[PDB]
């Protein structure tokens, strides 16, 4: 579960807490769904919603994002994309 | 575009598309010269080709014409040249190992062989599809169609050891190997007066799509059920083998 | 850890050399015929038909392949037989059997 | 699931776990008997005969023979042949079913997949033993039987010769199915499919008959001559000649043993006090006959033959007379010419022992068996028991080399059936191989 | 028919319960108690899928044939379906 | 004996040629008799002890026959040739070559015959062995016992065999045909079922006794297949009835079915003819050596091969003509009006009053038309008259420029007569800016009508000149074609949206 | 290929079109990345931004949506996640 | 001693190749060509983790004894162990 | 054929039972024929056979139809009346 942030527009602040709730969320669950869920949750309660999360192994997105509120990273081989929009 | 000089004048036959040994993407287009040339070149390359040249006995009665090539899967410099003086010759390009006796008709037609690599098709003006392993040339089997032509040939190295090929006649021909020979188990028909088939392809993309081409500007389709897979059917090419060293 | 891995080897050799051999020649319930699909009838016949209209009325089909990665993807090319030399003969007619190609 | 068309799923699921739980089922020097004697429908039948298996080493069958009295007010067939094994708690497993008399009985060698028998009027009959439990009739208190063949009594031949039968025995002899020829017309492969044994079945004239056909794809009803179920035919046949060196002048057999190691090879035995060597393949290697080292005839009515189940192929057969003789294939003559104890009555039964001595042993008819080990001892018995429930009908010596075990299953005229275990006789081993040489040695 | 054959399996001392799992998880009929009916049933409906995929995996020409798990407490056997599979757990003791 | 069986087969033809032309008058009239015939009956001779050793080492009794049947026939062949091109050649050679005292006989104790007829009969043997044992379980007992009751019979005639006690074989050969008998009348009996199975069908007939034929050529197979081979020689007989009336209904070769279009009909339909012939030819010929092998000559035959013979020897009449008459005509042709210094003379406007500038050549069509004629005729093993071959080699000079001689008078004539079509300047004055680039080299058409005859080179540097021109303006072609199509489409939109609506 | 539709927040017509814009986009390009381009891209022209799309074989997601503006469905083994937020 | 052992199964008549797969998926011996070592190794690997978590799930007092697969072109057999698990694969027919 | 009891069949084993019957009768003369000549016996027991092989061979065909039947039954209870 190694971080390894590969493109962000987020303060270093909340990168940190991407990485961290990501990490929490990896070490307690075990389905992608619920990993997804958990990281999008903590971030409507401290920094407003809507936030939205993708946890996986193979996907390409296009997304929109709020300015400074986008993170894309990898703990070790899983990606997620973390970003408000609306 | 390609060039118009000496590079690649001739009216070719055909053109295939092999894996470049480089990046996987990279695929060579060649071309089947009339005239005795290997011809193969990259997408940019199409212009100043990069390579050329079998010929037995050159400067002389010596003019290596085919018609079509194939290529086995099993690697990149195997294929079979479908000359137009009828006899299969077997090319690595140059070099070249064996003449393919049975078949002594002008070759219209190639197919390399599927997997286990011994069912290898020629058929040309004699009517009858030679099969022929390339390890030593034996005639294995002459399909005895009594038909003027040939002029497509269907395999499927997804499927198990089957046959067909569409014929000068109009029909298209089915084989199950396990079954029958000579005789087609399955055969498609054309309408009352239609003149004959002049093409026959199959989808890689199996999905049971076979198209092929009547003497109108028209292609029809059929979704063809009969070629399931099953275990048991690899005996085929047992039976071919063990025919080949008798 | 040469010796450790040999005695895990040590372990499952002994649960698999017996079960193996029994299981193999149990010669077991053999009437498992399951198909995963309905059973095809016959060999249909004219599922499409593409072709261009207009120029398919006096040409004729000579070259078809399939678009290995687009399967829906159907290619024809018809010609005429003579005067292959000098004119432009035909076109490329290309059609999708895929959503919406009702035509 | 309300459809039919689903519940087929159910019945091949019900199916499988039962064949499953079948197999879960064959789990595990002096008296220390066991009895599995459930009349669940032997309540009046008499004990006939036995007979072991090979493919279930744990495998053993019994033939019962109905008395004029019913025990069931149902119509009851008199002759069933009973199904059961050796570890299996009291009951039998399964039985099988026919019209006449049966005898000349054998199982298949490869796998459980039929089971033969010859009728006393000369016909033969095979039941499909690979077969799931339906369209039989069944009882309560459960128990269901089975009856399905399509005997020879049906389309008419020559094969039946219409003479009694005598023995028969499996012939592993196939080895063919090289390949299907290239030109389908001329293809022998297609012929021989699913054939992997034939069956030999002699008759009183000394005529020998093999065939064996096999075939599963089928349904309820089929438009040749068959029975109502899903089971081959007997198309194919074969016929050898015998008795030519013995032939009023009109001679018969009495028994034929094969050779386990090359099937092709056999022996004939005649009431002439004879036996005769021969072979299916090349019909000239060694036409000789077997003969002790005596002169006149000595009619003395040959009636039980063996094989010793080991590596030097020797045949072994006995006689009315109470002797015994070693006839090594390799030779005319005997290697030992024993005149078993109590000969003034005759041989009821021989066997050889399953296990790695080569013990041998004789039933006589005082119901007294007699045991040699001769990798320890001279020709005298080296051992031997007689029994108080007296006038035993048959015996059979089972037993498999490794978890191993050895048994001993025998049938008493007045209808019970007994089993014990010796096993502490299976082997030494060390000492059994160092003897076994040696004798083969000397 | 077929129900009297299950009933006379459920009859073995090894078997401890049979389940029919239909729409997917979605049971008709159970020898069981309900929570357990429920769980075996969306198990043993996940786990053959696994199954199934790792057969197609290993080559693209060939499906699951039967499915046999086996643990300390008891063991499990499934068959392949078109529709719905059925599921049998027996002590292997 | 340091070559194999497969190459002597080729020397016994090279080495007779050799020694005879030596033989010939070259510096004596010629040279004593006493070598003259000692050479070459040491040379036949060391044949056949080469053959007899070799044959030895195949081991003539062992498992791999594959590879004996390989080398055996190679050894037959060695042993035959070098007889027939002996007693052929030394009749002409003697009379021709070197007046030698004898004329018109041969030489050679023919020894060689012998040995190949013994390896003839061996392979026979096999032959019909291997051929029961794809029967073996028809014959299983026969063939077991058979093979090893043989064996002390074929050791009467052991490898590097000499026929100086023949007798002791024949006896051998008399017993092997009287004790395999009951194979053979095993196997009568399947081959009855099997082919009498087939449902009067031709193809399936011919097939099941061409794989067997050895089998059926036996007295015993032969005599219980009588029906049968009777039967498939009446079909035959149908067979060739019918490819008589298809080639007397077609030969004229005037409907398109009759002559049999082919990718090659641009040269002519010289060759339909040959192909549609060669069908026929193969056909009709197996037919007959088909029936000639298995009927054994009964009446049968011998109205089918007078009838079937009579129509190849028709067809093969067919060819010849149809070639000789290609043959003359092209050769006229040349002789006539094309050796008459053919050139690359310019484009011949003013003749055609539409820009349609003819680029009279007499080389236009000849060039593929040669091509192509000497193609077929190599490949279908005919002597070209160095007439062709002549005239071929120049036809290669010119078209290393007619090639793109054409493309530039093509866009020119095509161009004149395009963009009018749309009449945009765009494309009108850049046409003429064009046409001035070949107006300045047809400044010197007088003197570009002699250039390719002598040196090509500088008319291909006039062409790329109007190739360049060319390239520019079918760019600007394309763009136009383009755009046009593309107005016209939302044009024809536009017209039919009504603006209450949409 | 076969387009199969497991969960919608849409209407019949958006999601006929959302199918038919990732199938077009299938058979144009490779890359999950730019067919998650296009598919975002024509649905922000008819249907107004802001749209989001996800493409890939192997990921879970837990995403907020407007009503109506929502759909995952498969191409063969490809899911394609589709909605608007913001 | 392992290694004669492990020859001894793959001498069987069954047996048509042995993975000893150790490091999550990654074997470290095989009797097998290449692209099949690392294929059954990775699939077995995922496979036999839902397995595992299968049991727990039914149970949660039990873990893994052995699984089988069968299929129509060869069947698979593993058991679960403390550190790593061993890959044998049969030919049915 | 006893499990269905069809008439038709019933019938049909009448007639073959006629045959024995009638034979019997004809034992007055025949009761010998095995004791001088058995070839007319071989034709005796083959044409009696035949005539039960026919009788076999119809009771099956008669199965077959019974099978066709239950075949649309089984359907028939699966139509919906309000619908079909």
């Amino acid at each position: 579960r190694k971080a390894v942030i590969k493109n962000a527009d987020m303060s270093e602040e909340m990168q940190q807490d991407s990485v961290e709730c990501a990490t929490q969320a990896l070490e307690k669950y075990n389905i992608e769904k619920d990993i997804a869920a958990h990281i999008k949750k903590e971030f409507d309660k401290k920094y407003n919603p809507t936030w939205h999360c993708i946890v996986g192994r193979n996907f390409g997105s296009y997304v929109t994002h709020e300015t400074k509120h986008f993170i894309y990273f990898y703990l070790g081989q899983v990606a997620i994309l973390l970003f408000k929009s609306g | 575009t390609g060039l118009t000089d000496d590079t690649h004048t001739d009216p070719v036959s055909q053109v295939v598309w092999l894996p470049e040994p480089g990046h996987s993407h990279r695929f060579q287009v060649l071309s089947v010269a009339t005239d005795g040339k290997v011809l193969l070149w990259q997408g940019i390359g199409v212009g100043q080709l990069q390579l050329t040249k079998l010929k037995k006995h050159p400067r002389g009665e010596t003019e290596v014409g085919a018609t079509a090539v194939a290529f086995s899967s099993f690697d990149p410099r195997l294929f079979i040249l479908g000359t137009e003086g009828g006899f299969p010759l077997k090319c690595s390009l140059a070099p070249a190992q064996f003449t393919f006796s049975p078949h002594g008709g002008p070759i219209y037609s190639v197919s390399c062989s599927p997997f286990h690599r011994n069912l290898f098709l020629s058929a040309g003006t004699d009517g009858h599809v030679h099969l022929y392993s390339m390890l030593q040339a034996p005639p294995l089997t002459s399909l005895q169609l009594s038909l003027k032509y040939l002029f497509a040939v269907r395999w499927s190295p997804v499927r198990p050891l089957v046959f067909a090929a569409a014929s000068g006649k109009g029909d298209v021909q089915l084989f199950d190997l396990q079954k029958s020979s000579q005789k087609p188990t399955v055969l498609i028909k054309q309408t009352q007066d239609e003149s004959p088939v002049y093409c026959l392809e199959f989808n890689s993309q199996q999905t049971q799509l076979l198209a092929a081409g009547d003497a109108q500007g028209t292609v029809k389709v059929w979704q063809l059920s009969t070629e399931f897979t099953e275990q048991g059917p690899r005996e085929a090419e047992d039976l071919d083998c063990l025919a080949a060293e008798v | 850890d040469i010796p450790r891995l040999a005695a895990f080897l040590r372990r499952v050799e002994a649960m698999v050399i017996r079960e193996l051999n029994k299981n193999w020649q149990s010669h077991a319930f053999d009437g498992f015929e399951v198909n995963w699909t309905e059973q095809q009838q016959m060999v249909s016949c004219l599922y499409t038909l593409g072709y261009p209209p207009a120029q398919a009325q006096g040409l004729h089909v000579t070259s078809i392949s399939w678009n290995s990665t687009g399967s829906v993807v159907a290619c024809a090319y018809g010609r005429l037989d003579h005067g292959d030399w000098s004119t432009l003969k035909s076109f490329v007619c290309a059609w999708n059997l895929d959503r919406r190609d009702l035509r | 699931i309300d459809t039919p068309r689903l519940c087929s799923f159910l019945r091949a699921a019900c199916q499988v776990m039962a064949v499953l739980l079948e197999e879960d089922r064959l789990a595990a020097s002096d008296s220390s008997s066991q009895l599995n004697t459930s009349l669940p429908f032997l309540q009046n039948r008499k004990v006939s005969s036995l007979h072991t298996s090979r493919v279930q080493r744990q495998m053993v069958v019994s033939v019962h023979d109905l008395p004029e009295k019913s025990f069931v007010p149902l119509l009851d067939s008199k002759y069933v042949l009973c199904v059961w094994d050796i570890w299996q708690p009291s009951g039998p497993q399964k039985v099988l079913i026919c019209e006449s008399q049966v005898t000349c009985c054998c199982l298949s060698p490869l796998k459980a997949f039929l089971l033969f028998a010859g009728t006393a009027h000369g016909s033969v009959v095979v039941w499909d033993l690979r077969e799931d439990s339906r369209l039989h009739y069944s009882v309560t208190l459960f128990w269901t039987f089975r009856t399905a063949t399509f005997s020879t009594d049906g389309i008419l031949t020559s094969v039946n010769h219409r003479s009694p039968l005598q023995a028969v025995e499996p012939i592993s002899t196939s080895v063919h199915k090289k390949q299907s020829f290239v030109l389908s017309p001329f293809s022998t492969q297609e012929e021989m499919s699913g054939l992997s044994f034939h069956i030999a079945s002699l008759d009183e004239s000394g005529v020998l008959n093999v065939w064996v056909v096999v075939e599963l794809p089928k349904a309820d009803i089929a438009g040749s001559i068959s029975d109502l179920g899903l089971m081959p035919g007997g198309r194919v046949k074969l016929v050898h000649s015998a008795l030519i060196q013995l032939g009023w002048g009109t001679t018969q057999t009495l028994n034929v043993k094969f050779l386990p190691s090359d099937p092709n090879h056999f022996i004939i035995g005649t009431d002439m006090g004879l036996i005769s060597h021969g072979t299916r393949q090349d019909l000239r290697v060694a036409p000789k006959l077997f003969k002790p080292q005596q002169h006149g005839i000595r009619p003395v009515k040959v009636n039980v033959i063996d094989f010793s189940p080991f590596g030097e192929p020797i045949f072994l057969a006995g006689c009315s007379d109470g002797s015994i003789r070693l006839h090594q294939l390799s030779s005319a003559f005997p290697l030992l010419q024993w005149d078993s104890s109590t000969d003034s009555h005759a041989v009821t039964g021989l066997q050889w022992s399953p296990t790695r001595p080569a013990v041998f042993l004789v039933q006589d008819d005082t119901s007294n068996i007699y045991i040699w080990d001769l990798l320890q001892s001279d020709l005298g018995p080296v051992a031997k028991q007689q029994v108080s429930p007296n006038r035993l009908v048959a015996m059979a010596a089972v037993g498999e080399p490794e978890g191993s075990f050895l048994a001993l299953v025998l049938a008493r005229a007045s209808g019970s059936i007994d089993i014990q275990h010796l096993k502490r006789r299976w082997a030494a081993p060390e000492v059994d191989e160092c003897n076994r040489l040696r004798l083969l040695l000397q | 028919e077929v129900e009297e054959t299950l009933k006379r399996l459920q009859s073995q001392k090894g078997v401890q319960g049979i389940i029919v799992v239909n729409t997917e998880g979605i049971p008709i009929k159970s020898t069981m108690d309900n929570p357990t009916t429920t769980q075996y049933a969306s198990l043993m409906h996940s786990f053959i899928l696994k199954a199934r995929s790792t057969v197609r995996d290993i080559d693209p020409q060939n499906d699951l044939t039967f499915l046999r798990i086996r643990s300390k407490k008891n063991e499990i056997m499934v068959a392949p379906d078109k529709d719905y599979f059925l599921i049998v757990i027996q002590n292997p003791t | 004996d340091s070559l194999s069986l497969l190459e002597v087969v080729d020397l016994v033809e090279t080495t007779q040629d050799v020694v005879d032309d030596v033989w010939r008058q070259t510096e004596h009239d010629h040279y004593p008799e006493s070598r003259m015939l000692h050479l070459l009956d040491i040379i036949g001779g060391s044949f056949g002890r080469f053959v007899q050793k070799k044959l030895g080492t195949l081991n003539l009794w062992e498992d791999p026959y594959y590879l004996v049947k390989e080398s055996l026939k190679a050894g037959i062949s060695i042993c035959e040739q070098w007889v027939i091109v002996c007693n052929h050649l030394t009749g002409q050679v003697w009379q021709r070559y070197v007046p030698h005292p004898w004329k018109n006989e041969k030489y050679f104790p023919e020894t060689l015959d012998k040995l190949g007829k013994r390896l003839e009969e061996v392979l026979a043997i096999r032959t019909i062995h291997e051929k029961f044992l794809y029967f073996l379980p028809a014959s299983e007992e026969k063939i077991i016992c058979l093979t090893r009751v043989f064996e002390p019979f074929t050791g009467l005639n052991p490898v590097q065999y000499n026929p100086y006690t023949e007798p002791l074989w024949k006896a051998a050969v008399s017993q092997y045909e009287k004790i395999i008998a009951p194979a053979e009348q095993k196997i009568a009996g399947k081959l009855k079922n099997y082919i009498s199975e087939i449902q009067d069908s031709p193809q399936q007939l011919l097939q099941a006794f061409l794989k067997y034929k050895e089998l059926v050529k036996r007295p015993t197979i032969s005599k219980e297949l009588m029906l049968e081979r009777e039967t498939l020689l009446a079909r035959l007989v149908d067979s060739i009835k019918d490819f008589r009336l298809d080639f007397e209904n077609r030969c004229r070769g005037i409907p398109g079915d009759a002559s049999g279009p082919l990718s090659g009909k641009n040269l002519s339909e010289v060759v339909n003819s040959i192909v549609w012939v060669r069908q026929l030819e193969l056909k009709v010929d197996d037919t007959i050596k088909i029936a000639e092998a298995l009927l054994s000559d009964l009446p049968g035959f011998r109205c089918f091969h007078q009838s079937a013979k009579d129509l190849l020897d028709q067809l093969k009449l067919y060819e010849q003509e149809q070639f000789d008459d290609w043959s003359r005509d092209i050769q006229s042709g040349l002789s006539d009006s094309r050796s008459g210094l053919c050139i690359e003379a310019s484009s011949r406007i003013m003749e055609l009053d539409s820009n349609d500038g003819l680029l009279k050549v007499h080389y236009s069509d000849r060039l593929v038309i040669l091509l192509r004629e000497v193609r077929q005729l190599s490949a279908l093993g005919f002597v070209i008259p160095a007439k062709i071959q002549q005239v071929a080699n120049i036809a290669q000079k010119f078209c290393k420029q007619a090639i793109i001689l054409k493309q530039v008078a093509h866009f020119y004539n095509s161009i004149d007569q395009q963009m009018i079509q749309s009449q945009r300047p765009m494309m009108l004055q850049s046409a003429l800016a064009f046409e001035q680039i070949i107006k300045n080299s047809k400044a010197g058409s007088g003197g570009k009508s002699q250039i390719t005859w002598d040196n090509p080179k500088e008319l291909e540097g006039y062409i790329q000149k109007l190739q360049n021109a060319a390239e520019r303006l079918a760019t600007e072609n394309r763009k136009l074609r383009k755009w046009h199509t593309t107005f016209c489409e939302k044009v024809v939109v536009l017209m039919n949206i009504d603006l209450l609506r949409q």
